[PDB]
RNA sequence: CUAAGGGACGGGGUAACCCCGGCAGAUAGCGCACGCGCCCCGAAAGGGAAUCGGGUUAAGAUUUCCCGAGCC
RNA sequence: CGGCCUGCCAACCCUGGAAACGGUUCAGCCGGAGGUAGGGUCCAGUGGCCGGAAGAGCACCGGGUGUCCGGUGCGCCCCCGGCGGCCCAUGAAAAUCCGGAGGACCGCCGUUCACGCCCGGUCGUACUCAUAACCGCAUCAGGUCUC
RNA sequence: UCCGACUUUGUGAAUACUUAUUCCGUGGGUCGGAAGUUUUGGCUCCAAGGCCGGCCGAU
């Protein structure tokens, strides 16, 4: 159709008005968004002491998905299941269960009692002083431990939100071999390295623009 | 004693500036991408009088860089500007009177006015009628420029600071004798409550350090320390010398 | 985010559905017709308006506006007011001039009320 | 309705009474899901929807009632 | 208030092409960036005629008669117009109203037209405003903003 | 009001850094790295077009 034709627009400085662009990185966010984004940047720039920098080293993705698929086997009963078990006992009028243990006070008690076989620590406990000493206590008591991403993920296993620490004291005989293979990998990390870990600071990363303008100054030599 | 007149002006009660008939702040358009990298054309629509300001102002209309809207500006008019004239602002603007340029684009010896002190200041220096700054030298390492201010002081400014080419319009204003108390009354009527000044020697000691006596005389040196308290700091303040050389 | 300006987003808000009523008394019209129309005026000036301009003068409530007045005379005397002129007297009371429409005779209405 | 100006949400100060309004704070909404987005008070001499002539009382109406004729 | 006419002083339009320069004010000033001239458009009026409206009002005679025709101006008051001068002085804002650019969208649907129908809240409103209604202890030779 | 100490106050090289702090600007509207409009006092927005709601046009 000869009537149809192109009508291009040249988008110069004094040219046609520009179309809508993303403009996402130039958005002026609410004060709550700005404060949380600056908090992440400040923690990147400031030298992080080793006892805090150690929570940066988290369990591997393959190991984490193995451990959590095994932690799902030992979930505590939900409210409905506990109610049903109460009714079933009442009909007669049991057995020792094997479930994950949780709660910082309870997990801490088990470790000092030398009953913890595996300790799982969340990496994002907002008052970090709650669990910052935990890897030292587990290593001192010879207890395998790891740091995994997500307190909310740990909370989901125990039907809560933000469990912040999980403990395994007993495992089923059907899982003795699988639990042992898991255990040695968690020991190779996080426990045998604890001594060398206690000396790594790692907190002085600058911004991308600051990095690029130092690389240029380094290349001008 | 009582609070002296020099102290009472800081309360700003009757000493606030008279601004009821002023046309708005005179300044460059806010620095943006088009000015930072190219040029933008505006047209002068009016040359108007601003009460209390000796220099005429120029009304300029631009097209908004990304909105379908007009953009109206108002800055100090350089001498020679006229209505219906195209002015250009930005890095690639030509060195012509009335254009707004970064200092990096103005060679040594150029006459400039409304010079920014910080990049994006919209003009801080050489704004009174008949005044201008001179570009002295350029430093490419630090990216700074040296300009000469109307008072004679040298100043170091970033080379990205903007200035208008030319001198401010309305020069020669103060060469004409006022001749009358009434002409002085009209001048300061649209500025501030300051004009009729009573001499401190014509006062009582309760009102001024110079007051009192059986003859009108200061009675002590009129040169005063830089660190004197308010109420005491009157006369010639921190003077390095006095008299007529 | 085509805008560099953030605006508060539009959020759902529900209406009030209380679990108990704050007021349980129904609420009765205390400004009824008997409060609106207190009594007619019977002064010599007020009686002139009856046969000269088909007008009845009433003492009315301070809270009664012109719309309530014409509705009140209709529900009290079954007559239609053409217009109502009101004033507040220097004694503080409100006085209404109620002109009846043609086909209503104020003298007959004045006889039924008892003011003549 | 706005003028000079006054009060005032948040925020800041302050032992509290109270003192601070540009310091920008998701600004509390507007058109047709979609689109847009730069508080009030303050003048019966400032700005401003629309009325005229004649008559009438002891006392009103220098345009309010009556007659007639218009307007917003 | 409505209709028709008129159309000031400026402003604008068309034709045409100016020195031997002309036009022109009390003063200015204007013209090849188009004068003088000729012919027109618009603008405002508190201008004219008609309707309103003589039936009103007024003046006379006892229902009746009349309510008409001109002239003048460095006159006075108000308003408007259009010039000139003055400023190191350039002499409010907002509500409100009108117009315009664009043309997405739309057909038996559009209509800012005429005529027609309904409605119009609250508060103030008397009187004095001064040698007696306000302040000065008073019915005080004072003081108190206007047409 | 000037002046000194401590506090705010951190990091690394033989004076440098930037995130604390401070100041300035904007309706936070093209920042960092790489790749590949001077026109006469006029108008300029809500994309034509191409290829499969989607991408380019608009790195
Ligand atoms: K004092
Ligand atoms: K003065
Ligand atoms: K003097
Ligand atoms: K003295
Ligand atoms: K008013
Ligand atoms: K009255
Ligand atoms: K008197
Ligand atoms: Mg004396
Ligand atoms: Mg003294
Ligand atoms: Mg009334
Ligand atoms: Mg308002
Ligand atoms: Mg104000
Ligand atoms: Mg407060
Ligand atoms: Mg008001
Ligand atoms: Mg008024
Ligand atoms: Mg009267
Ligand atoms: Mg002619
Ligand atoms: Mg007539
Ligand atoms: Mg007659
Ligand atoms: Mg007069
Ligand atoms: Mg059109």
């Amino acid at each position: 159709n000869p009537l149809f034709e192109k009508r291009p627009k040249q988008f110069g400085i004094g040219g046609a008005l520009p179309p809508k662009k993303d403009l996402h990185r130039f958005v002026k966010w609410p004060k709550v968004v700005r404060i949380q984004r600056q908090r992440r940047i400040l923690k990147q720039r400031l030298k992080v002491p080793p006892a805090l920098h150690q929570f940066t080293r988290t369990l591997d993705k393959n190991l984490a998905t193995n451990l959590f698929k095994m932690l799902l086997k030992y979930r505590p009963e939900d409210k409905a299941a506990k109610k049903e078990r109460l009714l079933k006992r009442a009909q007669a009028e049991a057995k020792k269960p094997i479930v994950v243990k949780y709660g910082l006070n309870h997990v801490t008690y088990l470790i000092e009692q030398s009953k913890a076989q595996l300790v799982v620590i969340a990496h994002d406990v907002d008052p970090i002083e709650l669990v910052v000493w935990l890897p030292a206590l587990c290593r001192k008591m010879e207890v395998p431990y790891c740091i995994v991403k997500g307190k909310s993920r740990l909370g989901s296993i125990v039907h809560k939100k933000t469990a912040s620490v999980l403990c395994l004291t007993t495992v089923k005989n059907e899982d003795k071999l699988e639990f042992s293979k898991i255990l040695e990998a968690i020991k190779a990390n996080f426990n045998d390295k604890f001594d060398e870990v206690r000396k790594k600071w790692g907190g002085g990363v600058m911004g991308s623009k600051s990095q690029a303008k130092t690389k240029a100054r380094e290349r001008l030599i | 004693g009582r609070v002296i007149r020099a102290q009472r002006k800081g309360a700003g009660s009757v000493f606030k500036s008279h601004t009821h008939h002023r046309k708005g702040p005179a300044r460059f358009r806010s620095l943006d991408f088009g000015e930072r990298n190219g040029y933008l054309k505006g047209v002068v629509t009016d040359v108007i009088h601003d009460p209390g300001r000796g220099a005429p102002l120029a009304k300029v209309t631009f097209r908004h860089p990304f909105r379908y809207k007009h953009q109206k500006e108002l800055f100090v008019a350089a001498e020679g500007m006229y209505t219906g004239q195209f002015v250009y602002c930005g890095r690639r603007a030509t060195l012509s009177v009335g254009n707004v340029l970064p200092l990096r684009s103005v060679p040594e010896g150029g006459v400039i006015c409304n010079v920014e002190h910080h990049v994006g200041d919209r003009g801080v220096f050489a704004r009174a009628s008949g005044d201008y700054a001179i570009v002295i030298s350029h430093n490419p390492d630090n990216g700074t420029s040296r300009i000469k201010l109307p008072s004679g002081a040298k100043k170091i400014v970033p080379s990205s600071c903007r200035a208008m080419i030319g001198q401010v319009a309305g020069g020669g204003r103060t060469e004409k004798p006022m001749l009358k108390a009434g002409n002085a009354y009209h001048k300061y009527r649209v500025k501030r409550n300051s004009w009729p000044k009573v001499r401190g020697v014509a006062m009582n000691p309760v009102e001024h350090p110079h007051g009192g006596g059986n003859h009108q005389h200061i009675g002590h040196a009129s040169t005063v320390r830089r660190d004197a308290p308010p109420g005491q700091k009157v006369g010639l303040i921190a003077a390095r010398r006095t008299g007529r050389l | 985010r085509t805008s560099v300006t953030f605006h508060r987003p539009k959020t759902l808000s529900k209406a009030r559905d209380p679990k108990y009523p704050r007021i349980s008394t129904p609420g009765r019209n205390k400004l009824d017709q008997y409060q609106i129309l207190k009594y007619p005026l019977t002064t010599e000036s007020a009686m002139k308006k009856i046969e000269d301009n088909n007008t009845l003068v009433f003492i009315v409530d301070l809270k009664a506006d012109k719309k309530k007045i014409k509705a009140a005379v209709k529900k009290m005397y079954d007559i239609q007011a053409k217009k109502v002129n009101t004033l507040i007297r220097p004694d503080g009371k409100k006085k209404a001039y109620v002109k009846l429409t043609p086909d209503y005779d104020a003298l007959d209405v004045a006889n039924k009320i008892g003011i003549i």
